[PDB]
């Protein structure tokens, strides 16, 4: 669920 | 496409080690990705408002110089990361 720049971490 | 070759300074390098990255030279893309994984694994984002990072009680807060920030603050994020690395002379 953690979105960051170009990526998704859950 | 963020291929800038960089050498993290000691603080940033410590953060990267937390997620298993122990090399000295990276692409910017790698640094950015590993910092995202850092925030994930340290659980520094708000479970109910996931773009909010609360870093006051983490080493990350020393990097950013603030107790909290939003992942929406792209310019600030890039700025603070670049100030914590040295861009390599010989690129490619």
């Amino acid at each position: 669920p953690f979105e960051w720049l170009d990526w998704e971490f859950x | 496409e963020q291929e800038t070759l960089v050498r993290p300074k000691p603080l940033l390098l410590k953060l990267l080690k937390s997620v298993g990255a122990q090399k000295d030279t990276y692409t910017m893309k790698e640094v950015l990705f590993y910092l995202g994984q850092y925030i994930m694994t340290k659980r520094l984002y708000d479970e109910k408002q996931q773009h909010i990072v609360y870093c006051s009680n983490d080493l990350l807060g020393d990097l950013f110089g603030v107790p909290s920030f939003s992942v929406k603050e792209h310019r600030k994020i890039y700025t603070m990361i670049y100030r914590n690395l040295v861009v390599v002379n010989q690129q490619e």
